[PDB]
């Protein structure tokens, strides 16, 4: 039985962030061969299905709603975006720090999305305005730079990678 | 130090307005023990309920 | 003094600034002020320990005494497979004429982080009753203690008096 | 390290006998987190006009915006009695709990 | 003593609570639920016959209420039991409706943790503790407080009424109580004599005689006239005293702590009323605590007043809630 | 002592908006509010550099600091290409790489900070005051780059809020720049951004930051 | 004796208290001056009646307090009380 | 005792420097009632140093029967909660003077520093009140390089009070627009500060139907209603 | 034109972001506010993606600024492509490998570790300060 | 009436919407206000004098609101003010590095 975790696992960002990750990874490798040039001039690709095991996922376990297994996930998800930057080896207290960062940011979203719902003002935004004014007073100052970061991370740097892997192939062609 | 704040205690109830006989009377009051009230959780033979008077309670 | 640091701890600090030579005055008061306030987070942090029906303190008894005393957040005390004394005191000596220990950590990939399978959950929770007393005496179940073993196991300042009906 | 069991000490000195591991480590971290602030608030007011005037002057400066402030029974009381000057309001006498009105209460909302 | 006893919480369970009929139990977690348990497996689907869709959820008898953004620290039922109020660490207390199990008020008054929401004895209006050092009296239909109660050292721990709804007792961590005129809002009395963080208050049916345990395991019992102290009470362990709880007709003291102990203790031995003792031995007596392998003073030493001592084998005890007919309930998690 | 770059002040005010002849505090007020925005910025890159194990200060070491703005480090880009590669960019995280009057608003626009001589710029601003070494390579033509931006930025949010000032006060009852408009205009441009700001928001203490740089 | 000397470490442990060196107290501004107003209203009005001296200075006429033009750091000072 | 293992590796510069702390270090006091106290008292600067008072005398500052007047009118100034305006250049002067004479500055307080003061509550409430606007409404045409008319209420600015909790002095200001702000609806809150009572509910008495007219005190609380 | 959120929400229909629904869905439950759109959590969960994106990447440019060997291959970096342009076949080997083998010691040695002194510094930016010290006496 | 100037120079309509305020908004702000000037001038006064003066100039107010508050005002005094130290540690401190990073190097 598939768990509800690796649902979304092949859909339309992770694919992408894979496909920035493996293409990293493999101008990574090319750069170690020609290293190897210059020294004679004197890998462990990814996995995301992984899932916790059967006995777990029965509906007698709180397999959605304890500490460790999100605490987990969040690990994963936040080393599988620390390394779209070109971050390869790390310090565990960094990414303690790191995913305790991004679950104090995402609490004070819904919490200010909460304190918005809400409130006995005599002024309460609409559906949308609530989800407006919940984006700016923590983060992004206009909703149009999300699609700007999906425009960035995965319609940019995919081809910026993409032509770094044609140029530095074409340069080992060269080479030998 | 208790005989000190007993002094202090007279004297304070001195300046704040208690006769002698009244201070007396008062530290008197305030050494005997809560007696007993037969009714105590208002049995109901001689207990009544609390009045359902919309008002608030006022000791 | 009191007990913080004449200039062992203290001083350590004022060099990593850059302060070169303070009085002994100075570094008596400021490390008096700094354990008051270890002792002022230690109270809230023992406050939010018998709230929370616990008797250990742990880090996040002492990382919700920092949001009441408004001091910013400590990061990176609480990590995957959060057991109780999750053992980590691997302080590595280094020596000279004093003592010096730096905390060692060994570095990792990510890809021995992100291809590392899920811990286990455990069960929802669910409870389960008995008799303690039926009169006034156990009735000695399994589910029930033996009042002589209570003696081998806990001593009496966390176990209190033994009396029987 | 020597106040690792330091700290032990200071622990068991008010009856703390059962904490984690962590916790003389969060203790010395925030210890050093502060004192270096107040070396560095006084340095600051120390080049202005060292002493200990100068790192009272740096923990004056930081006390009145983070930890618990001193003997604050007086302007609660005054704070109390300026709200126990309203008498209560009436109550239903219908022996139960009655409810704000309607748009008061976390019903009359939408997603 | 019924005991329940809660098994897959991994320390992440704060102090619960009992209904009144004793159907519903209620337990406030580290992780902003309140759970809520039928206590006699019942369906708690409140179905209200139409019955209309929806046997594909799964109910195992219990239901989750989320609405904080804390950590509930307490929770109190109403007597009408209709209605449930969870006091957090995020600055609100609510209500939840026991029948359609939702939120229905929030309650933001203070500015500090909440740790002690009580109800009236009549359900009229609810007193709340916090770490701000001031109780607040409060009412189910206004949203902000309607008095405060300052004038404490240290923050309030433990919040109790008296039986008549008239006055307001708090008990806090600067080693005092005190008693709250619920309408001029001053403090009345003020109990001196403890030596730890007054933990849990309770007074008894009569009304004459107050009763409060501390954190270091003693039990001590004034009266609310001469305000001083009748007599204490010394049998928990060096430990905290989690709940305290009446004997309906009578008094008799029932005091369920964290030394996995549940005591029985006699109000009325070394007072002017001696309750009737009988009138002719054992061999258990007065040597129990006459072994004293490990030390003499490293032991407790119980007063005349301590009767029986029902231990729960490494599960503590959180709640005691004396029901009507002789019979207790307590109330705890089984910790490893 | 100051007032020193008054004329060059007025130069570079005359290439945002108009210039009417600014008094003597507004031109005293800018000259102070750039000086002390070198000294911020030497500071700052200092620290940068001394930490790499450099004292002398490098040119991207100051790019560093403004590393944000994209469109202006691609101005200085431009600026950089009539004289006749970032550390932490995308492609330099692997090892190896393969292989009238016009004229006069123009003239205006070639008057610069410190582009005569670093003389009168190295002991107004204070350059050998605080660098540990010699960092003169080209972080004195950046150091006029970036304060002909800081001037032309001032004075253009200078005069939109002297304008919406006049619309407010024609409003209320119904040409000169002053000290209060460039300081309005300072308040305008060292306010904190929100996404520097979000994981602070909840909990309650003092936010202490450090001088934006234009 | 290792004994003696772990028993004086924790009776020494056991004898230090720290106090703060500069704690701020909670108050405000007008319950202050609301407190001196009205003070200085009921303080006027009356009399003192006195065994030899009153309290207050110039246009006090209460309890004032005496902090010298040096020493603005002491924690201390002496006020001003009717003295027979 | 029991601590052997514990207590022994400290050092013995350590164990010796520990074997002597103990109470009476100080000069402080710690009795809240007395902090309190000296923190509600006015105080004035008073000479005993000569040297002190041979500067004093120099520089032409008066003896403490102008400082006592000095404290007495930066009292009585009428504070920015009564006039319900912002406080101009004499009532920052008059309240910043009195403020230096209770610290111990006999000197002359500048004439720039209130005006660096009125900019820095400028930006101060311009702070808090534009992180109180940008919460109520979404301004699309700023934020952004490409509805009607709102107003902050008190419960506004209690809850982005709490949502950016920083932006406060975090003294009494902050501790009543926490506890006392927000209003019950059967408030009252436009009065005369004193019809909240229980009494006016309850009919104006009338005079003087009396030989001697001695009155009852139900009927004074309704004579100070009227003032 | 800029994206209205309704546009947003119709993409994330299409579109998952990487932190999956249980994560959200726990992070919901934690801090109250049941919803039971499955967007508003996608937009959510791609609002905190790209705040640790940025604090991320602000990470990667404090270190490599702050180590001299990355400032150095990005100055050096078409000069040794020069030097590797010129290691042609075995006769032309003997004229270079005066500078190789010290940066080559030194680049192939080098990985870029994410540091408790980095990210402290890269979030002190954003408003925190993880003052952690770097030994304890 | 200065409050509603003070709203109205931060709250323009600029095309998107007036924001006004009310009366009791306008009691909290001028008693925050109130307070705000008594508890900068309180530790102004302190740090001038530990400068052993008698005087109160505006470097004091100045100093005083760019250290804590940051509210970094244009200069009425602010290069007195601003005081450049590098905050590099001493040579022990380095030394204790060398120290730490050798014990790194040769763990490995």
């Amino acid at each position: 039985k598939q768990s509800r975790f690796l649902a979304n696992k092949d859909l339309g960002l992770t694919p992408k962030m894979n496909q920035n990750i493996t293409l990293i990874q493999q101008i990574r490798h090319i750069c170690h061969k020609i290293s190897l040039i210059r020294m004679l001039q004197s890998y462990t690709i990814i996995d995301d299905s992984l899932d916790i095991d059967p006995v777990s996922q029965l509906p007698t376990h709180d397999y959605k709603n304890n500490r460790e297994l999100i605490w987990k996930f969040m690990h994963k998800n936040i080393s599988k975006v620390a390394m779209a930057n070109g971050f390869e080896t790390a310090h565990p207290s960094a990414i303690n720090m790191l995913t305790e960062i991004a679950g104090d940011y995402l609490s004070n979203l819904i919490k200010t999305l909460k304190l918005h719902h809400e409130t006995n003002s005599l002024n309460r935004g609409t559906n949308v305005e609530m989800l407006q004014t919940t984006l700016l007073e923590n983060g992004i100052n206009r909703p149009d730079d999300l699609f700007s970061y999906v425009e960035s991370e995965f319609g940019k740097k995919t081809k910026k990678l993409q032509d770094i892997k044609q140029k530095l192939e074409s340069f080992l062609r060269a080479l030998l | 130090s208790a005989s000190d704040l007993n002094r202090i205690v007279l004297e304070y109830l001195n300046k704040k307005g208690y006769h002698r006989t009244e201070a007396m009377l008062r530290a008197e009051s305030g050494r005997t023990l809560t007696p007993q009230n037969k009714q105590s959780p208002a049995n109901t033979k001689t207990g009544k309920f609390p009045e359902q008077s919309s008002i608030p309670p006022n000791p | 003094y009191t007990i913080w640091s004449p200039q062992d701890t203290v001083k350590d600090v004022a060099e990593s600034l850059g302060l070169e030579n303070i009085n002994d005055d100075v570094l008596k008061a400021l490390a008096m002020d700094v354990e008051y306030r270890i002792l002022e987070i230690i109270e809230q942090a023992v406050k939010f320990k018998r709230h929370s029906k616990r008797d250990v303190l742990t880090t996040d008894d002492v990382s919700k005494a920092l949001r009441v005393l408004n001091v910013e957040p400590l990061y990176g005390y609480y990590d995957g497979s959060e057991v109780n004394k999750a053992v980590s005191f691997s302080k590595v000596n280094t020596s000279g004429g004093q003592s010096v220990y730096y905390l060692d950590e060994e570095e990792v990939d990510f890809d021995r982080l992100i291809n590392e399978p899920l811990p286990q959950v455990p069960r929802l929770p669910t409870f389960t009753t008995h008799w303690l007393a039926v009169e006034g005496v156990q009735p000695a179940i399994i589910q029930n203690p033996n009042l002589n073993d209570i003696r081998v196991s806990q001593p009496p300042f966390i176990r209190g008096a033994i009396v029987t009906a | 390290p020597r106040d690792v069991r330091l700290l032990h000490l200071l622990l068991a000195s008010q009856s703390i006998h059962q904490y984690e591991d962590q916790v003389p480590l969060q203790l010395m971290d925030f210890a050093h987190r502060y004192t270096q602030g107040v070396l560095k608030d006084a340095l600051v007011y120390n080049d202005y006009a060292l002493g200990v005037e100068d790192i009272r002057l740096a923990i004056a400066a930081r006390t009145q915006y983070q930890f618990k402030p001193t003997a604050p029974k007086e302007l609660m009381l005054q704070l109390a009695a300026e709200r126990n000057k309203k008498a209560l309001p009436q109550v239903m006498g219908t022996w139960g709990v009655r409810l704000p009105p309607e748009k008061y209460c976390l019903t009359a909302k939408e997603w | 003593v019924c005991m329940y006893t809660f098994q897959n919480t991994n320390k992440d369970m704060s102090c619960l609570d009992f209904s009144d009929d004793c159907r519903i139990a209620a337990a406030g977690f580290q992780d902003s639920y309140i759970k809520i348990w039928s206590l006699d497996g019942s369906s708690l689907n409140n179905p209200n016959i139409a019955l209309n869709n929806n046997d594909k959820d799964e109910d195992p008898t219990c239901k989750t209420l989320v609405g904080h953004s804390g950590t509930v620290y307490s929770t109190s039922f109403s007597p009408d039991n209709k209605y449930l109020l969870s006091g957090s660490e995020d600055k609100t207390v609510r209500l939840w409706s026991m029948d359609t199990h939702t939120a229905l008020v929030s309650y933001k008054g203070h500015n500090h943790p909440v740790w002690d929401v009580s109800f009236s004895p009549l359900g009229h209006y609810f007193a709340t503790a916090s770490h701000d050092q001031t109780a607040r009296l409060w009412s189910c239909d206004h949203i902000y407080p309607l008095r405060i109660f300052a004038g404490h050292l240290n923050d309030v721990d433990c919040v109790s009424f008296h039986p008549n709804g008239c006055y307001v007792f708090t008990g806090s961590s600067d080693k005092t109580c005190r008693m709250w005129d619920v309408s001029t809002g001053d403090s009345v009395r003020l109990f001196l004599g403890h030596t730890a963080p007054v933990i849990s208050i309770a007074v008894c049916p009569d009304g004459r005689w107050l009763s409060t345990g501390s954190e270091d395991g003693i039990i001590n019992v004034w009266d609310i006239g001469t305000g001083k102290r009748l007599k204490q009470m010394r049998g928990h362990g060096k430990n905290a005293i989690y709940s305290l709880s009446y004997s309906k007709e009578g008094n008799v003291l029932i005091s369920g702590g964290a030394d996995h102990t549940v005591r029985v203790w006699d109000l009325k031995k070394a007072t002017t009323e001696p309750s009737a003792e009988p009138d002719e031995g054992d061999v258990t007596a007065s040597i129990n605590q006459d072994i004293k392998e490990y030390g003499r003073r490293r032991t407790v030493i119980p007063t005349s007043d301590l009767v029986a001592s029902f231990y729960t084998k490494k599960t503590p005890v959180f709640k005691v809630k004396f029901s009507r007919s002789n019979l207790a309930l307590a109330g705890g998690a089984f910790r490893p | 002592d100051k007032h020193k770059y008054r004329v060059e002040i007025q130069q570079m005010m005359f290439v945002s908006g108009e210039i009417n002849d600014p008094p003597v505090e507004t031109t005293s007020l800018i000259e102070d509010i750039v000086r002390g925005q070198v000294i911020e910025i030497l500071l700052q890159s200092n620290k940068t550099a001394h930490l790499r194990g450099s004292r002398s200060i490098l040119p991207e070491d100051v790019i560093f600091l403004i590393r944000h703005d994209k469109a202006k480090v691609n101005r200085l880009r431009t600026y950089l290409s009539w004289k006749d590669k970032l550390p932490w960019e995308l492609q330099f995280m692997f090892n190896e790489h393969p292989l009238e009057e016009y004229v006069h608003w123009s003239d205006c626009r070639q008057a610069s900070f410190t582009f005569r001589k670093n003389k009168r710029f190295k002991d107004w601003s204070g350059i050998s005051q605080l660098t540990e070494g010699k960092p003169h390579d080209d972080v004195i033509d950046i150091l006029g780059f970036l304060t002909f931006e800081i001037v032309c930025s001032l004075t253009e949010t200078a005069l939109k809020i002297k304008q919406r000032e006049q619309v407010l006060q024609t409003q209320k009852d119904k040409n000169p720049l002053k000290p209060r408009h460039i300081e309005e205009a300072w308040r305008v441009l060292q306010t904190i951004d929100m996404r520097h700001r979000a994981l602070t928001n909840f909990k309650g203490g003092r936010l202490s930051s450090k001088p934006i740089i234009m | 004796t290792p004994e003696e000397e772990t028993t004086q470490v924790l009776n020494g442990v056991s004898r230090s208290f720290p106090l703060p060196l500069e704690s701020t107290v909670l108050s405000s501004v007008r319950y202050r001056t609301k407190y001196f107003r009205m003070r200085e209203m009921f303080a006027s009005s009356f009399s003192v009646k006195p065994g030899y001296t009153s309290p207050g200075y110039g246009a006090i006429h209460s309890r004032v307090g005496c902090l010298d033009l040096d020493r603005t750091t002491d924690y201390k000072f002496r006020v001003r009380t009717p003295q027979p | 005792y029991k601590k052997i293992v514990m207590s022994l590796p400290l050092n013995d510069r350590n164990r010796l420097k520990m074997i002597t702390k103990e109470a009476g270090k100080r000069g402080f006091i710690f009795c809240s009632v007395f902090q309190a106290r000296l923190n509600n008292i006015p105080k004035i600067p008073i000479v005993t140093n000569p040297e002190s008072l041979k500067r004093v005398k120099s520089n032409n500052l008066k003896t403490p029967l102008e400082w006592s007047q000095d404290i007495m009118n930066g009292f009585n100034v009428p504070l920015a909660s009564e006039s319900h305006s912002l406080p101009d250049t004499d009532s920052f002067y008059l309240r910043m003077v009195g403020i230096a004479r209770e610290h111990g500055l006999v000197g002359t307080v500048d004439a720039r520093c209130v005006e660096l003061i009125s900019l820095a509550l400028d930006q101060y409430l311009k702070n808090i009140i534009e992180f109180t606007i940008d919460t109520v409404r979404y301004r699309r045409k700023k934020y952004s390089d490409y509805s009607g008319l709102y107003k902050s209420v008190s419960e506004m600015a209690a809850d982005k009070r709490d949502a950016k909790i920083k932006q406060l002095d975090d003294d009494k200001n902050e501790d009543e627009c926490a506890d006392e702000a927000k209003s019950i609806n059967n408030g009252n809150n436009s009065s005369k500060d004193d019809i909240g009572d229980i009494s006016m509910s309850s009919a104006v008495n009338e005079e003087l139907h009396e030989n001697r007219t001695i009155s009852l005190t139900n009927e004074d609380i309704y004579d100070s209603l009227s003032i | 034109k800029d994206k209205t959120l309704e546009e947003i929400l119709e993409m994330m229909d299409s579109t998952p972001p990487i932190i999956p629904d249980a994560v959200i869905d726990y992070y919901l439950t934690k801090n109250g506010f049941n919803v039971a759109d499955v967007r508003v959590k996608r937009l959510l969960a791609l609002a905190t993606q790209k705040f640790v994106s940025d604090i991320a990447k602000d990470a990667y440019e404090y270190s490599r600024i702050r180590s001299s060997v990355a400032v150095s291959n990005a100055n050096n970096s078409q000069a040794r492509a020069r030097q590797l342009l010129q290691g042609q076949q075995q006769p032309g080997v003997q004229q270079i490998s005066q500078q190789q083998h010290q940066q080559n010691e030194k680049t192939t040695a080098s990985k870029v570790v994410l540091t408790v002194n980095d990210l402290s510094s890269a979030v002190a930016e954003y408003g925190l300060n993880i003052g952690r010290p770097d030994f304890y006496r | 009436r200065k409050l509603r100037e003070l709203v109205k120079t931060v709250g323009i309509d600029e095309g998107d919407g007036e924001t006004v305020i009310d009366g009791d908004v306008e009691e909290l702000l001028l008693d925050l206000a109130d307070d705000f000037v008594t508890n900068v001038t309180a530790f102004s006064c302190r740090l001038a004098k530990h400068r052993k003066s008698d005087n109160l100039e505006a470097r004091d107010i100045q100093l005083h609101l760019e250290r804590n508050w940051n509210i970094r005002i244009p200069g009425y005094s602010a290069d007195e003010i601003r005081s450049t130290r590098k905050w590099n540690p001493s040579q022990n401190y380095n030394q204790k590095l060398q120290s730490i990073t050798s014990d790194k190097v040769a763990a490995a």
